[PDB]
RNA sequence: GUUGACCUCGGAUCAGGUAGGAGGACCCGCUGAACUUAAGCAUAUCAAUAAGCGGAGGAAAAGAAACCAACAGGGAUUGC
RNA sequence: AGAGACCGAUAGCGCACAAGUAGAGUGAUCGAAAGAUGAAAAGCACUUUGAAAAGAGGGUUAAAUAGCACGUGAAAUUGUU
RNA sequence: GCGUGAGCCCGGGUCGAACGGCCUCUAGUGCAGAUCUUGGUGGUAGUAGCAAAUACUUCAAUGAGAACUUGAAGGACCGAAGUGGGGAAAGGUUCCAUGUGAACAGCGGUUGGACAUGGGUUAGUCGAUCCUAAGCCAUAGGGAAGUUCCGUUUCAAAGGGGCACUCGUGCCCCGUGUGGCGAAAGGGAAGCCGGUUAAUAUUCCGGCACCUGGAUGUGGGUUUUGCGCGGCAACGCAACUGAA
RNA sequence: GAAUAAUUCUCACGCCAGGUCGUACUCAUAACCGCAGCAGGUCCCCAAGGUGAACAGCCUCUGGUUGAUAGAACAAUGUAG
RNA sequence: AAACUUUCAACAACGGAUCUCUUGGUUCUGGCAUCGAUGAAGAACGCAGCGAAAUGCGAUAAGUAAUGUGAAUUGCAGAAUUCCGUGAAUCAUCGAAUCUUUGAACGCACAUUGCGCCCGCCGGUAUUCCGGCGGGCAUGCCUGUUCGAGCGUCAU
């Protein structure tokens, strides 16, 4: 055969996958035995059959990965890995609703004298 | 010596997988310039640092 | 040695008596396996495109 | 005898690998790297001779994680992926 | 006697967290020389600099007078 | 990212090239040399001498007074006339 | 050909893509020297020389080519504190087979520890892994502006052993404690013979053994005087309860 | 902890398993260090016959070499005997 | 008279100056602020149909997924597509993943691929032994939880 194609496998669950996860490797390792002592076109097929095998480990991966963020979604902790990453640094500034409370003292001098919209004639 | 350690074997496995003249091909592709290899080693001429 | 007995069971469902190791100077591993005697090897290696 | 003839008796070795730098610069009596200084938290560092700092700095290596920050922060640290895109 | 509080000092692979390293052109501190000039040389100069050590940011530091003045008085800090 | 009354392969950064590489030291460290065929490889089929390396004919090209020791090819130094 | 001169202009040959005259502006602007810097080349010169460790010779074969290739036959040396047979440190594919232009083997070279293409190192019993020695480094603490210096049982609340559930949870005893690294020549559980490959073997093949750890059965032994008998004795035998 | 069996017998026989790394070759008038295929230097194990007091010197057996640029002539001055 | 030494010319040699070129340096000006225990910089070992180095990547290993473009790559061989849609590329962009052994480096150590402990699953009669698989075990400090020590101390 060939190549397996990238667009039915997402239209699938985890049986199948397996199932052809499983016996991709067979085919494979068997073949590469044929290469000791004979070169020929079936050299191709071992390129083919590596490569094929990474598109279906991706996405098993990918598709377990997206069930168990909506799991853990409404929940104060969750796992270190699926947790937002952008930076040390930013992840520890202050938060925009905590940086930006303000006394009440503060509070009670802009509510009457804010800044006004004036002009001058000339 | 007979006697080494599984560091010492694993460095001289790999040194002497880099010494070898160059492919054939290599010469024959556009706008090349490789002549001949320049990292050459011999163990009666320079010895590395394990 | 144990997961190699174990794998080769599992792959060519074959049994073996005693296993040897040695690592190569290019830095591989070579493993010797003999088999029970009550199995011929020249049939299997056909069998399994072993020459 | 002060020369030649001493020098058929130099059969030991002072340093060896080091695992930290991989140079062969570990004094195998003190146990302390002489250019890295291994085991020290901190590497070792002078001033007094800047060739030998530029031989072991940011840029001289894979770079694997640092290189790929530039392009994140052009685009300003996001997530998810495009309307259009399949495989949820 | 029994029971129930308080104060101080501890254990726990208890629940949740945080610092080390890198870089150091520019910045904030500590420690700290000699060559050289003086036609010699010791105070002095090179210099409150080089080397060493600690600590941060895209800027850092400073800052709303226990100020300057002696005028008909000016009015946080920074830079030319 | 944009520029110069800057340098033009012994110059300009140590590095225009598989350069902090090859190499030296037990070590801290020290640290180079090396760019240019032709528009296009069209990188010399075939015969002949030779054990072979190669030579002589014969070819490609505008040019082989461009033949992978390849643009132009000075002086010191050498051979023949 | 011109100019006193630094220099300028033309004729002939080779070569292949840019370059001059005049007035102003500008500078990393003119070489014989510095035991100057880098690169290249001469006379000396086919000269000095290739002289320690006793030494070679005949026939045949391969080959374009043989003193230093191979076989046979002579003559010699090392003379068991060896020019023999194996190892520790160090070396890192130098080991074996097949082939080979140039380069290397201070003469030659069909030969090579050189060049090209492939192959080769099998362990319960040999070592490392375990224990400590001289010595090095964490912990409790105290110095120092600091990188860090001392400190190794010290002015420390420092551990480890047993059992049962329905089951993880629960129970019961002993305590001054007392951490790691450091030897291929120190201490230390256990394998011998015969054969085999171009290249490994106390490992591979055949035979005959041994040590440690873990669960279990048969034979025999002991007991109704509940945990054996004999010898005066030194002691004997196939066994013959033993926690803190 | 037994009287129809009980047994915590260090006796005999019988069952299962024993993980990881090193193992080629030289150890030196050519495989280590001295710029090198350098008369230098570098730790051990086994040890035949004869003369002789003897691991002295001299000759031989097992085993190993026949490798150090060659041919011709025999002046001076040399080095060694 | 030849030979030898010397001078000049033509041609042929050794060597790489001069002329022209340049995906390279140097200096000035302009815009921006982004490493790390969610494991950084650096180091080691590996990965290609035929690769040693450089460049790229990590057992999903000369790369996977997703978006955009729209017919290649090229030293050889081999295939892939072909235009319906089911899409070449060492292409460009990049919002999802993988990421060996190490390194501040974190079970104890390391001149050793050394030696440990806890929980769960699978085999061998097995809670205690052996093998396989998965998840864990560093130090300083803060807030809270729980269990404790003291005639320091309060009331029966
Ligand atoms: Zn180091």
């Amino acid at each position: 055969n060939g190549k397996v194609k990238a667009g039915q496998l997402w239209s699938k669950n985890k049986e199948e996958l397996t199932k052809i996860l499983g016996e991709l490797k067979t085919e494979l390792s068997q073949l590469r035995i044929q290469k000791i002592s004979s070169s020929g076109a079936k050299l191709n097929k071992i390129h083919d059959l590596r490569k094929s095998i990474a598109r279906v480990l991706t996405v098993i991966n990918a598709k377990q990965r997206a069930q168990l963020r909506l799991f853990y979604k409404n929940k104060k902790y969750l796992p270190l890995d699926l947790r937002p990453k952008l930076t040390r640094a930013l992840r520890r500034r202050l938060s925009k609703e905590d940086a930006s409370r303000v006394l009440e003292k503060t509070k009670k001098r802009l509510t009457h004298f804010p800044q006004r919209k004036y002009a001058v004639k000339a | 010596p007979s006697h080494k350690t599984f560091r010492i074997k694993q460095k001289l496995a790999k040194a002497q997988k880099q010494n070898r003249p160059i492919p054939q091909w290599i010469r024959l592709r556009t706008g090349n310039t490789i002549r001949y290899n320049a990292k050459r080693r011999h163990w009666r001429k320079t010895r590395l640092g394990l | 040695k144990a997961q190699i007995k174990q794998a080769l069971k599992k792959l060519y469902d074959i049994d073996t008596v005693k296993i040897n190791t040695l690592i190569r100077p290019d830095g591989t591993k070579k493993a010797f396996a003999r088999l029970t005697p009550d199995v011929d090897a020249l049939d299997i290696a056909a069998t399994k495109l072993g020459l | 005898t002060k020369g030649t003839s001493s020098f058929g008796k130099r059969h030991n070795k002072t340093h060896g690998l080091c695992r930290r730098c991989g140079r062969r610069s570990l004094h195998n009596q003190k146990k302390v790297c002489a250019s890295c200084g291994y085991p020290a938290a901190k590497t070792r560092k002078y001033n007094w001779s800047e060739k030998a700092k530029r031989r072991k700095v940011t840029g001289t290596g894979r770079m694997r994680y640092l290189s790929t920050v530039p392009r994140r922060f052009k685009n300003g640290f996001r997530t998810g992926v495009p309307k259009g895109a399949r495989g949820p």
